[PDB]
């Protein structure tokens, strides 16, 4: 009788029951030349076994991985029967319809539950602050979406998509600390340098001022204890790691970087909604965790937009779970009890019945 | 002379331009005000206005129709586009030998006579090829004889077929023909003529249609899907998913392997199945039309780097350096090969300075992988693996500071 909800994330799975404010599990989104490992557990062996990251870029693209993670999620972190609770699964912005369908075939013939629901991970986010109207950048580890939304309804033809997430500035992070000197390389050393990445890293307000601050004061050098005592130091990579969603050529890529594709997708929506957009643009996902990206942002969008437009950047504190506190949320108003899929919904009108009613 | 045209004037001059005059006085009377306005600003203004038709397509789609200069190009395109000649006309006009990528001097305009050399160097250079013509231009219905303006070494005799656009219009004394091309040209013949004393080359040349959709992506993905819909249902069991497989693979592996020379290197039972299934899924409905397609390539395809001073192609050195290394020459991709029917700049990769503008030969190998809903927003055209590229033409345009290439390249195979 009490919905689960599962966020489920290039790089991280978040679970819990909906009318919690807080997801009870948040495990990593791996699978183990023998096979079902899941999570923390995946690291039965990084030997026999290699780590496999069923989603990419937001999208499942092995589906005997993804019922492994579930299984995982129902039976080992939630500790509950799939059959006895209707289940909230969140989706990529223009997930494929196919992968919709073939999610909601797995939850009813695999897991046998007895109600289901996909949601947008964006809409849920923007729902998390109360909302109902706003643009989102969400970005997480594998991929960056901005999604304009209005009045409930997100707009896909205005949903701007970027392959550069939070691995891709913890990888860059190996390569600079790298180049100063220190060696990190190994799958190990990318964790520890996450963990850098986390606590250390900031977006300037301006990078190129920033560049020549670093190379004369030294106030903005901080240090890190490694495992084993060593104590690094790390100085200009803290705000060049980050500024690579600004200027992704830091990474070798040519495409927009995150204030142009937030611009690009306000200048897809009609020109009557633009102002709303403008002043609810709203973030969410780890990558977005970032001191000083919302102010960066401010400044970046500003300059782009014309002189008289009021812009305003919503970062909430709890912006790493919004999409799962939306969907728990969610799941939990009365308005929104309708809209489940029962299994002898999906009986009737088979998978497709995702479409008519998410 | 006749009651009905030729269809070329040949050196007719005078009944050429009498001709030209009455046919101006009868299509003003069916131009709207707007239309008018138009053709107005056009004689004002013709060179930024033909410069601005040539280049439009490239921005961001919501660029394009923020630009104040639509009004003008949209509104002479349909003037225009009205009056279709009812059988073919051919026309005269000079252009620089720089347009075919000659890219030096026929001879000087204070040279009389041109070289045997530069003549057979000329022919090696614009033989076999497709070039692509874009915007507006004023065009003449008979030869160039003394007296006439004769501004380069190179003229161009064109044959255009029935139902060809075509907008005569006088301008204080003169009578003129504006065009919009949209086709590509092949040069059949050269010959070196004598014209008031000194040489030059005339062109023999005839033309070949394609489908562009350029920025018109609705239109494009309209065509699309109404040709490919069924390509979906005709695949079978593992076309499908090699197909969706590399789709939303997959496509690195796939290509790694093909650009590896993977196969007669190091055979993979499982990828060699797949990439011939995935042609099989090609060849099931080629391309039912000549069409252009478009491919923002990363520089590495043309062994540059983002680092590569080499890649700042806002100095006329690197341009140059660029078409002597590419210009003219054949490309080929080992890989599988991804395009679109569009022309306008998207977020994924608006940085990238090189566009490779494709000609696709009706029936080539390929599919609109975008009728199949989920990846059909690329408004993607899917190549087949060991495709080659006969790159025609390189041209350089600005996209705000920066400086862009557009390959004008040709499907051999
Ligand atoms: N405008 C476009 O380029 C376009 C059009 C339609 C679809 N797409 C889609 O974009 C997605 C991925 O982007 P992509 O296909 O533009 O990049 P890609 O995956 O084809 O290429 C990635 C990198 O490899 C390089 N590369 C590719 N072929 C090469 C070769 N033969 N030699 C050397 N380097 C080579 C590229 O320059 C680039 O740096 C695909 O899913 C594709 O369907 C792109
Ligand atoms: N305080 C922080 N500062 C910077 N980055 C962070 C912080 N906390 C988490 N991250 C990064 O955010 C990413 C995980 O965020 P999230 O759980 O939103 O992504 P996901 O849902 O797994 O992936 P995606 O949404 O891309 O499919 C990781 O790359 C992590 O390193
Ligand atoms: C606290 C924590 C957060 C996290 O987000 O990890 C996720 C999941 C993790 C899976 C692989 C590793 C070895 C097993 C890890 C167990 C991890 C819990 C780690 O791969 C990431 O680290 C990648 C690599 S480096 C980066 O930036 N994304 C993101
Ligand atoms: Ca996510």
């Amino acid at each position: 009788t009490t919905a689960l909800v599962c966020d489920n994330g290039s790089g991280l799975v978040k679970a819990g029951f909906a009318g919690d404010d807080a997801p009870r599990a948040v495990f990593p989104s791996i699978v183990g030349r023998k096979d079902s490992y899941v999570g923390d557990e995946a690291q039965s062996k990084r030997g026999i076994l290699t780590l496999k990251y069923p989603i990419e870029h937001g999208i499942i693209t092995n589906w005997d991985d993804m019922e492994k993670i579930w299984h995982h999620t129902f039976y080992n972190e939630l500790r509950v029967a799939p059959e006895e609770h209707p289940t909230l699964l969140t989706e990529a912005p223009l997930n494929p319809k196919a992968n919709r369908e073939k999610m909601t075939q797995i939850m009813f013939e695999t897991f046998n539950v007895p109600a289901m629901y996909v949601a947008i991970q964006a809409v849920l986010s923007l729902y998390a602050s109360g909302r109902t109207t706003g643009i989102v950048l969400d970005s997480g580890d594998g991929v960056t979406h901005n999604v304009p939304i209005y009045e409930g309804y997100a707009l896909p033809h205005a949903i701007m998509r970027l392959d550069l997430a939070g691995r891709d500035l913890t990888d860059y992070l190996m390569k600079i600390l790298t180049e100063r000197g220190y060696s990190f390389v190994t799958t190990a050393e990318r964790e520890i340098v996450r963990d850098i990445k986390e606590k250390l890293c900031y977006v300037a307000l301006d990078f190129e001022n920033e560049m020549a601050t670093a190379a004369s004061s030294s106030s903005l050098e901080k240090s890190y204890e490694l495992p084993d005592g060593q104590v690094i130091t790390i100085g200009n990579e803290r705000f060049r790691c980050p500024e690579t969603l600004f200027q992704p050529s830091f990474i070798g890529m040519e495409s927009a970087g995150i204030h142009e594709t937030t611009y690009n997708s306000i200048m897809k929506c009609d020109i009557d909604i633009r102002k709303d957009l403008y002043a609810n643009n709203v973030m969410s996902g780890g990558t977005t965790m970032y001191p000083g990206i919302a102010d960066r942002m401010q400044k970046e969008i500003t300059a782009l937009a014309p002189s008289t437009m009021k812009i305003k950047i919503i970062a909430p504190p709890e912006r790493k779970y919004s999409v799962w506190i939306g969907g728990s949320i969610l799941a939990s108003l009365s308005t929104f009890q309708q809209m489940w899929i029962t299994k002898q919904e999906y009986d009737e009108a088979g998978p497709s019945i995702v479409h008519r009613k998410c | 002379a006749f009651i009905e045209r030729p269809e070329d004037f040949l050196k007719d001059k005078e009944n050429a331009i009498q001709w030209e005059k009455k046919e101006a006085e009868r299509v003003e009377k069916n131009l709207d005000t707007l239309e008018k306005e138009a053709l107005e600003l056009y004689k004002k203004d013709s060179e930024q206005i033909s410069n601005y038709s040539q280049t439009r397509q490239y921005f961001y789609d919501y660029q394009i129709e923020s630009n104040p200069r639509e009004k003008e190009y949209k509104n002479l395109r349909n003037a225009i586009s009205k009056n279709k000649i009812d059988k073919p006309i051919n026309v005269y006009y000079f252009e620089s030998p720089e347009k075919f990528a000659f890219n030096k001097e026929i001879r000087t305009e204070n040279q009389n006579e041109i070289s045997l050399e530069k003549f057979n160097e000329l022919k090696e250079t614009i033989q076999d090829k497709l070039f692509k013509q874009d915007g507006f231009k004023d065009v003449s219905l008979y030869e160039p004889g003394n007296g006439d303006e004769k501004p380069t070494p190179l003229l161009i005799h064109l044959k255009l077929p029935k139902n060809t656009g075509m907008l005569p219009y006088i301008n204080s004394n003169d009578v003129k023909t504006l065009i919009e091309q949209d086709y590509s040209i092949k040069i059949d013949k050269i010959v070196r003529i004598v014209i008031e004393g000194k040489q030059y080359i005339k062109a023999e040349a005839s033309i070949v249609n394609s489908l562009d959709f350029k920025d018109d992506v609705s239109k494009g993905d309209l065509w699309g899907k109404e040709n490919y819909s069924d390509w979906s249902n005709k695949l079978t069991p593992n076309e499908l998913a090699d197909v969706n497989d590399y789709m939303r693979g997959g496509y690195t592996a796939i290509n790694n392997y093909l650009i590896s020379n993977g196969p007669l290197n190091n055979p993979n039972p499982e990828l060699d199945s797949k990439v011939n299934n995935i042609e099989n899924a090609l060849k099931l409905t080629p391309i039912p039309s000549n069409l252009i397609v478009y491919r923002r390539s990363g520089p590495q395809e043309f062994g540059l780097t983002l680092t590569s001073p080499e890649y700042d192609f806002n100095k006329i050195e690197n341009i140059d350096a660029f078409k002597e290394k590419w210009e003219g020459k054949v490309i080929t991709y080992p890989n599988f090969i991804s395009t679109s029917i569009g022309s306008v700049n998207m977020s994924a990769f608006a940085k990238r300075k090189i566009i490779l503008r494709i000609n696709i030969p009706k029936d080539s190998p390929g599919a609109y992988l975008s009728a199949i809903p989920g990846y059909a927003g690329e408004y993607a055209v899917l190549l087949n693996h060991g495709s080659k590229f006969k790159i025609n033409k390189v041209d350089s345009y600005k996209d705000g500071t920066v400086t862009k290439l557009i390959l004008d390249a040709t499907l051999i195979n």
